[PDB]
């Protein structure tokens, strides 16, 4: 039914956090982003996670970091957690100084790749554009080796992903909210579920540029998990 | 509000 969730450890935590970026990259400087940053700590602190941030990661730094904790030993954990907050475009996430192939991250934790985590919950949070398009809204025995991944995008496949400087990101605000009310009591599909309909109904665009005003996100959430999530 |  469900997976395993009271081995000694819930798990790592991994957040990149990409503020600022090379100025030869030509890529702005991405304000709220720090919000994110700690509520996603407090959040999965919350839920009994090994908690590591890191800030401004160059494309190199980013795939070291991944294969030095894809190398570690996960026997004693649960799962494994990992939010990157950047740019992006299709497929891509950028490091400081240009971008990581998203495949090239997460293939590091196949089931083949990393035996500790085999059978284990790899679940990977991205806050990142997925390209420039605009949502105008409407007026209403073996395993798999790619088996047991989620990928919880901002956005949908094409778009732009939304931060308020102020707030946060739409997304990273909606499900930190979501986690906190209900990780206690629903299954993490539902949960995020609840996180797409927070950003489908609650968020709008404001803005003085006509071409950026008035727009709307809806998340999508990637599942190869083959079991139940749940947190409690 | 701001792209990423």
């Amino acid at each position: 039914n469900s997976y395993k969730m009271d081995y000694p450890e819930m798990g790592l935590c991994i957040i990149i956090n990409n503020k600022n970026f090379h100025k030869s990259t030509g890529m702005t400087s991405r304000s709220g982003t720090d919000v994110d940053a700690a509520n996603l700590r407090e959040t999965f602190r919350n839920l009994k996670y090994e908690v590591r941030n890191k800030n401004d990661l160059t494309r190199e730094e980013i795939v070291e970091l991944m294969r030095d904790v894809s190398k570690e030993d996960h026997s004693k954990r649960s799962s494994f957690v990992c939010v990157l907050l950047s740019h992006g475009e299709e497929g891509i996430i950028f490091g400081t100084n240009g971008p990581v192939d998203l495949k090239k991250i997460t293939n590091f934790f196949r089931g083949d790749r990393c035996r500790s985590l085999t059978g284990k919950p790899k679940l990977f949070i991205i806050q990142a554009c997925r390209g420039t398009e605009l949502d105008c809204g409407i007026e209403t025995h073996k395993i798999p080796v790619e088996a047991d991944f989620l990928y919880a995008y901002s956005t949908a496949p094409g778009y732009y992903s939304w931060r308020n400087s102020k707030d946060g990101s739409w997304f990273i605000q909606s499900l930190c909210a979501m986690l906190k009310q209900y990780a206690d009591k629903l299954e993490f599909m539902h949960i995020l579920t609840r996180v797409n309909r927070k950003v489908a109904t609650e968020f709008e665009s404001f803005s003085f540029d006509a071409t950026f005003h008035a727009k709307k996100q809806i998340p999508c959430i990637h599942s190869m998990l083959t079991k139940e999530l749940y947190f409690y | 509000d701001e792209v990423d």
